[PDB]
RNA sequence: AAGCUCGUAUCAGUUUUAUGAGGUAAAGCGAAUGAUUAGAGGUUCCGGGGUCUUGACCUAUUCUCAAACUUUAAAUAUGUAAGAAGUCCUUGUUACUUAAUUGAACGUGGACAUUUGAAUGAAGAGCUUUUAGUGGGCCAUUUUUGGUAAGC
RNA sequence: GAGAACAGAAAUCUCCAGUAGAACAAAAGGGUAAAAGCCCCCUUGAUUUUGAUUUUCAGUGUGAAUACAAACCAUGAAAGU
RNA sequence: GGUUGCGGCCAUAUCUACCAGAAAGCACCGUUUCCCGUCCGAUCAACUGUAGUUAAGCUGGUAAGAGCCUGACCGAGUAGUGUAGUGGGUGACCAUACGCGAAACUCAGGUGCUGCAAUCU
């Protein structure tokens, strides 16, 4: 799992990015669940970010 | 004290399948190995002569040498903290043709066709795999399909 | 149907069963020469049991095999003594019969005689490529070679 | 049997369970150096039937074994050999047919022109420089017991007369002893024109008339008798020399007219609605209180 | 049932009594039991019982359960 | 620590797709081997008392098991591949190889550019020399051996 | 399993069934049926020269083992070994 | 479609019990001067294709056949298992969350396919 966050350049506590949703990404997600929340996130929420 | 011998922990890697005893067939004869070809090592237990260690089983090399009875394989191998190139005599019985890249030569062909075909008329011919991509909407209807209600049964012991 | 499946003599054996080897040995197996024109064979002992006097590979018994029509002239010769009358038993299930004497001065030491039947097709089992099973209608039964034995030389089969 | 028996019984390949074929033998035949690579390597398969025989030139393949020329004893009536069609004599004909019949056709006729004054000489094939090497095949004999005057030998020496290079030695032929380490010529010729039954026709003769009448039937109807099967086998070597290559017998009726009237003594299969019905036919005669 | 509750105090640990739905010590429900034994489908075999299936010759099926 | 060759080339304690290897968990014993409970139907010129019983195998069933048993057989781990050092068309070299310009290996020339052959990431990648300390360890979750157990 | 004078639960002979329940110097595990087992025939390759490779591994040594090259031989009808 | 020689995969091909088989082929079958091998021309060798037979081998079909093969949301998302919690319980052990996922059992269907050469109402 530690690999896996790295591989999304989650580095420290808080930090955020996006994900394309693909067999191949699903997978990774599984493996960090424990570690990270996630969701899907609205058109409001992508521009004030 | 202890034993570490050469045939050691093999009881049961190097046994034969069940109701496949006897001689081999001969087709294992027949096939043609060439230098730059991908194999796969999987001894078999009847023939004693020019069998590999217990460590390449299930292993997957490229013949670097052709003899009378036998080929030349390399096996990269990890030892410590970086990988050691091992080579390899061994008799055909104990190696077959893999299958990890002879699929990967048909997608090669396929590229090209697709590329030429498209070559006149078409642009980007897009020939990338993908992977699995969520699914589109859809529509279930109810027609002769009405959903039944389910819910949960009680504990019974029925023993 | 009978058109050709016709119970023959397939062999002929005379075996000697002798406890010791030597010079009680070879004189039983002379008799043999004179006996069916034919040099026997000797057989040695599998193993020791230190009970019956034998050990192993002491050469202890001595036979010999006979087929044709020669055969058949020394089978009348052991069937004189036994005055062409045979027991229910002495029958093998797979359709062969077999006698013994205890002397031989009579014919012209005991002797066994074992005769063994087939049918022509035989060759099937003992063929070395493509070998086969007869099959059962055309197999020996115990029934029939006692049959065939009263057809001919007019015998006849004891109690039960 | 027990169910667990036959549960836990491996069957052998249908051709050792046949009795056909030596894997043992086969394995050693067929295998070709690998870096050869697709070299094949050509087998002489030689074969008695009751009144035939069989001669083949085989090369092996994964999808299965490929004839490359082959040769019969029946055909030798065309050359002038109408009877022994399975003697000795007529195995060095069909193996000498064999050689031409095969080197005609890969195109090597007018080289390795065998031997033709045949005078029963152990020899081999010999390459000739600057050219083509001899067409090279393996003597193939399967199940056949290895005894010195046995026929399939004798078909060796017809392909390697020939003109084809087989590996061989002379310690199988006839008229070798094994006292003295050496090949008799005189007696070894005898055979290859039907002396042993040119003797035997002379000598039978003289002793039963009764016995050469019934088998020797054949030659006294066509007028043929002891001092002549040899000039008819070495006109038959002649021809045999002259057009070697194979004819097919014509076909009086087609493939579907053999099929049609094969397939009315063919008994076929049932469904699965008539064997059911055939049990409950029997249910209600066996379990109905008749 | 109260010999068996008597049982459970020379036994470690806990244990539990069952009535079982079966019928004796066959793997068949009572009214399934009672369903084949109509049908001529169960034989006697000592303290045991053997049961007829759809399976097999008809030449040893029809002397066993004559009945069916 | 000293740097050196280069400037994203290529790589990854990760996933995916394709293709291998394994004999542990579980499961199995009217499947082999070895243990094991209870009847039933059969078998003797081949166990022994008695003129009919107990044993011994035979056949069909039945209860229960295996670190050094097994047909079947996971999960987690594990090998290889996903292109330019690639694919295709034509034909040069040899003392090897072929019955044979047959094949093998290495090449000349032509055709195909980075949706150039899955995903994600990449305080750049590759490489060399030299030398310090260390070579008594211990604990927690899970797997696990000896032992009644132990802060063993 | 069914048979044959002495002969019996075990002597020798015959047939049938027989996936190996035998055998293969030794411990155990693998392997093997026109054999790797049993019998018979012929032999010395258990030979010569010097390298490469696998296992333990520091990718040192020693032991053991694998595949070739250049010679000289054994065996077999031969491929081969 | 039949059959023979050489095969490929190596039971859908094996096993038990029956029945049928035109043509050709295969086979059984006849003989012992010759090469050759046996206690036995039984096996093996040679000769004849003549004297006979489809009886067997062989091939096909039959069986609520045994075995074997394939499939099934049959059993079963059960057993087991990766990851997680300051979850439950004295403990033994167990439930839940995000994933992977058997075997036996039951039922249904099937009973060799096929390559090269030659030959045949
Ligand atoms: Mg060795
Ligand atoms: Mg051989
Ligand atoms: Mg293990
Ligand atoms: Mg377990
Ligand atoms: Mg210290
Ligand atoms: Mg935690």
């Amino acid at each position: 799992p530690r690999k896996v966050l790295q591989l999304l350049r989650l580095t420290r506590i808080n930090s955020g990015t996006f994900v394309k949703v693909t067999k191949a990404t699903l997978e990774l997600l599984k493996l960090i669940e424990p570690y990270v929340a996630y969701g899907y996130p609205s058109y409001s929420t992508i521009r004030q970010l | 004290g202890k034993s570490h011998g050469y045939r050691s922990r093999t009881r049961y890697m190097f046994q034969r399948d069940f109701r496949k005893h006897g001689a081999v067939h001969l087709s294992t004869y027949l096939k043609v190995y060439k230098v730059g070809d991908i194999v796969d090592i999987k001894a078999n237990g009847s023939i004693q002569k020019g069998m590999p260690h217990k460590f390449y089983q299930g292993k997957t090399g490229v013949v670097y040498n052709v003899t009378k009875s036998s080929v030349g394989v390399i096996i990269n191998k990890m030892v410590g903290n970086r990988y050691l190139e091992k080579r390899l005599n061994l008799r055909v019985e104990h190696i077959k043709h893999s299958k990890c890249r002879q699929e990967f030569l048909e997608r090669v062909k396929a590229n090209a066709a697709k590329r030429a075909e498209a070559k006149a008329q078409g642009v980007a011919v897009q020939l990338k795999r993908q992977p699995a991509q969520p699914r589109e909407s859809r529509i279930v209807s109810t027609e002769g399909n009405v959903p039944q209600t389910l819910a949960p049964v009680p504990y019974e012991t029925f023993i | 149907q009978n058109p050709m499946r016709d119970l023959k003599i397939e062999k002929l054996v005379l075996n000697i069963s002798v406890g010791e080897s030597g010079d009680r040995l070879t004189r039983a197996s002379k008799v043999l020469e004179q006996l069916s024109g034919q040099t026997p064979v000797q057989s040695k002992a599998r193993y020791t049991v230190r009970t019956f006097g034998i050990r192993r590979n002491e050469k202890i018994a001595v036979h010999v095999t006979v087929r044709g029509p020669k055969a058949e002239e020394i089978l009348e010769r052991g069937l004189k003594v036994k005055e062409y009358q045979l027991r229910d038993r002495n029958f093998s299930a797979t359709g062969n019969f077999g006698f013994g004497i205890d002397e031989h001065i009579d014919l012209g030491f005991g002797m066994d005689f074992y005769v063994v039947m087939n049918r022509p097709g035989a060759r099937v089992t003992r063929r070395k490529r493509c070998k086969g099973t007869v099959g059962n209608s055309h197999k020996t039964t115990k029934e029939d070679t006692v049959s065939w034995f009263k057809q001919k030389y007019d015998a006849d089969v004891l109690d039960k | 049997k027990s169910s667990a028996y036959s549960s836990r019984f491996q069957t052998p390949f249908r051709r050792r369970r046949e009795g056909k074929t030596d894997y043992y033998q086969r394995k050693r035949l067929v295998t070709q150096h690998k870096a050869k690579y697709n070299t094949p390597k050509y087998r002489l398969v030689v074969r008695f039937t009751n009144k035939d025989i069989i001669c083949q030139i085989i090369s092996s393949t994964i999808t299965g074994d490929v004839v490359l020329a082959a040769a019969y004893s029946h055909e030798l009536p065309r050359y002038g050999i109408t009877h022994g069609l399975t003697n000795w004599a007529a195995a060095y004909a069909t193996g000498l047919l064999i050689a031409r019949r095969t080197l005609q056709k890969l195109g090597l006729d007018e080289t390795y022109k065998g031997v033709e004054e045949v005078e029963g000489e152990y020899e081999l094939t010999e390459a000739v420089e600057d050219g083509p090497r001899p067409f090279k095949v393996f003597l193939d004999i399967g199940l056949q017991r290895t005894t010195t005057g046995a026929r399939v030998f004798g078909a060796l020496k017809g392909a390697s007369d020939g003109g084809l290079y087989v590996p061989h030695s002379e310690n199988r032929f006839p008229g070798w002893d094994f006292e003295t380490e050496e090949i008799d010529p005189e007696l070894l010729r005898s055979y290859i024109f039907g002396g042993h039954v040119s003797q035997y026709m002379e000598e039978l003769a003289d002793d039963d008339e009764e016995r050469f009448s019934e088998l020797f039937k054949g030659y006294l109807a066509d007028d043929i008798d002891a001092d002549s099967l040899e000039d008819i086998y070495t006109s038959a070597h002649e021809a045999i020399r002259a057009d070697p290559a194979f004819k097919p017998t014509e076909k009086k009726f087609t493939k579907e007219q053999y099929a049609a009237e094969s397939k009315k003594y063919r008994q076929t299969k049932l469904s699965k609605e008539e064997r059911a019905a055939r049990v409950a036919a029997k249910i209600a005669a066996l379990a109905g209180q008749q | 049932v109260e010999g068996l509750r008597r049982a459970r105090y020379k036994f470690p640990g806990q244990q539990k009594i069952i009535l079982s739905k079966k019928w004796g010590f066959t793997n068949l429900d009572r009214p399934e039991y009672l369903k084949k034994r109509e049908a001529g489908e169960v034989k006697d075999d000592g303290a045991f019982v053997k049961f007829l299936s759809k399976k097999g010759s008809l030449e040893n099926n029809i002397r066993e359960f004559p009945e069916y």
